[PDB]
């Protein structure tokens, strides 16, 4: 079982 | 009922950062940055579940990100500095030469920087001493532990030493078995 | 010393009946401030401070980007709660009860009695006092749901009397890793 | 140096060891690869705190602009951040993060101080090498230094040339690669000498091919020499 992260976005520039 | 929480964060100009989940308040686990492998809270977790580290690495390579442009947005305001709480507590009820575990639970405080040190009668330890990453709490502050394992007396007094950046002189916490 | 800046990212999973409710809450905070959030519950980003502006109407943009976050309620949210669910929600560990005086005195002298579970998880806990089968609701002033951090917690109830000879006190401690309430008495 | 039937005798990993395109990785990172390699440089700008990122390193390149450095502690990121430095280590691409996104590569090691530590003149390392405990001939100009505190890696990114060259150290049985195993002694008098296994390298990728640099070892150039044992066993 293995455990999914969510990725972190940009911000807007 | 229950939560999870992929909690993280990146803070400057200490340029550390950290990534860890947490179920109910309870680390499951974090990444160690450095040693880039998960860190699984108790041993046990482990046998059963996973996480490729290597994620965690990315996902702060763009918080770091991040907070240069809010700090930029932002117009260079910076965090306001909150003293934290600290409260010394045991594992259970202390029985005399029955071993036993003094906690430090630092809490409510930020930013995530705090010194911690045991003093067994004033002087420094290492018997067996660890601690946890920055736990989260709903209001975004910081809530963290420091653990002391140690064989109950008479002929023995503890302290916990927090330094932290709101603090105006660091905090002693003394604990002492009562007759 | 120097000023500090930091950056929070918070990704939440509130799990209701089990897996039978959901709701991923995106949370982004800076220093202290939430700027800009997902909810499930609305489907897309919304900021809540000024400074959360250029994100929310920016991301919400990418429709692409906005279908993954509304799906992750069943690849992230549920998924990764399943894969704990052995040693996180099943997690059960049965307590410790204790009972002992605090400051020992000459009987009578109304005293203080502390029942002091130790072990725990889950949390949700009980705990009653009975003087002579008779249950209190008077008096058992506690500390609380204290939480160590190693995955176990430990309450103590107390109660305050006055130590008549020939009465049995009694702390029952009933826990989801107990088929039966657990029990421990004390003389007078 | 030592005996040949004394360092014959020492536990080194084998080829036989190696699992899956490691080896095609060893030829990759010493052989075919490029490394860094370019002196004066500075920064006090990083990723973690581990680390030492050089803000728009390469130029000329089609996807790399940012070279992060991976050292052991904040300790030894303090030695060299914000400090004039000159850096000599073999990059990589696959996993790194931390630079300008899906265009940077990461290091480990190799960066010694800038400041007075150039040599009077180039310094040319002295390699004795064993195939078979016979000895054989390797010329001088085959490890070349100029600074006096040379980095371990610098040596060997370049010892390891040479054994592929001349011996197809890294290349299979089959493309013929005698070789099965190998030990490497950078000889120092007056400091503890350097021992690196050949064929005792972990991992599958270039990200832990190179930890073995990761503490970033520096030995004093002069007075100093290589050592090389090759085992065909």
């Amino acid at each position: 079982p293995k455990y999914v992260k969510q990725n972190t976005l940009k911000l807007a520039t | 009922e229950h939560v999870i929480i992929q909690a993280e964060f990146y803070l400057n100009p200490d340029q550390s950062g950290e990534f860890m989940f947490d179920f109910d308040g309870d680390e499951i686990f974090h990444v160690d940055m450095a040693k880039k492998e998960t860190v699984w809270r108790l041993e046990e977790f482990g046998r059963f579940a996973s996480f490729e580290a290597q994620g965690a690495l990315a996902n702060i390579a763009v918080d770091k990100a991040n907070l240069e442009i809010m700090t930029k947005r932002s117009n260079y305001t910076p965090i306001t500095n909150v003293p934290p709480e600290v409260t010394v507590l045991t594992n259970s009820p202390v029985e005399l030469r029955e071993p036993n575990v003094l906690i430090c639970f630092i809490d409510k405080f930020t930013p995530p920087v705090v010194n911690v040190t045991w003093l067994r009668n004033g002087k420094p330890v290492t018997t067996g001493v660890s601690e946890t990453v920055f736990l989260p709490r709903e209001d975004h502050l910081f809530r963290k532990f420091h653990y002391l394992p140690f064989l109950p007396s008479t002929e023995d007094v503890y302290d916990c030493r927090v330094e932290h950046w709101g603090l105006d002189e660091p905090l002693l916490k003394h604990w002492e078995f009562d007759a | 010393t120097r000023p500090r800046f930091l950056w929070q990212l918070k990704f939440e999973c509130h799990f209701f009946n089990g897996t039978e409710r959901v709701r991923l809450l995106e949370r982004c905070i800076y220093n202290q401030e939430e700027s800009v959030r997902f909810d499930s519950d609305v489907g897309e980003y919304r900021a809540v401070t000024e400074l959360g502006r250029p994100d929310a109407e920016y991301w919400n943009s990418q429709k692409d980007l906005l279908e993954q976050r509304r799906a992750a309620v069943d690849t992230y949210c549920r998924h990764n709660y399943g894969v704990g669910e052995s040693f996180t929600v099943q997690r059960r560990v049965e307590p410790k009860v204790t009972v002992y005086p605090s400051k020992t005195q000459p009987l009578q002298h109304h005293n203080l009695l502390v029942c002091s579970v130790s072990g725990f998880y889950p949390g949700s806990i009980e705990v009653r006092w009975f003087r002579n089968g008779q249950e209190e609701k008077a008096g058992v002033v506690s500390t609380g749901l204290i939480q160590n951090g190693d995955w176990t917690f430990q309450t103590l109830v107390m109660l305050e009397t006055v130590p008549r000879s020939g009465e049995v006190y009694t702390c029952q401690v009933e826990h989801p890793s107990v088929t039966s309430p657990l029990t421990v008495e004390w003389r007078a | 140096s030592e005996k040949s039937e004394e360092i014959n005798e020492k536990d080194l990993r084998k080829k036989s060891e190696l699992q899956g395109t490691a080896l095609g990785n060893l030829k990759q990172i010493y052989y075919y690869n490029e490394k860094a390699k370019t002196e004066n440089k500075e920064s006090h700008d990083q990723f973690l705190q581990h680390t030492i990122l050089f803000k728009g390193f390469f130029t000329d390149h089609s996807w790399y602009n940012d070279l992060l450095v991976d050292f052991d502690s904040k300790d030894i990121v303090d030695k060299y951040k914000g400090k004039k430095v000159d850096l000599y280590g073999a990059y990589y691409g696959y996993q790194c993060a931390g630079g300008t996104p899906n265009k940077t590569a990461c290091m480990y090691g190799g960066v010694t101080l800038h400041d007075n530590n150039r040599l009077t003149e180039e310094k040319k390392v002295p390699i004795n090498l064993w195939l078979d405990g016979k000895q054989n001939t390797v010329p001088l100009e085959t490890v070349k230094t100029n600074k006096k505190n040379v980095t371990v890696q610098e040596l060997d990114l370049q010892a390891r040339r040479y054994l592929q060259e001349k011996y197809n150290l890294y290349n299979s049985d089959v493309f013929d690669g005698k070789v099965q195993r190998g030990l490497i002694v950078f000889h120092t008098s007056t400091e503890p000498s350097v021992n690196y296994d050949l064929f005792g390298a972990q991992g599958q990728y270039s990200n832990t091919l190179l930890r073995i640099y990761r503490d970033n070892k520096t030995i004093n150039s002069e007075n100093m020499h290589i050592a090389i044992y090759l085992y065909t066993s």
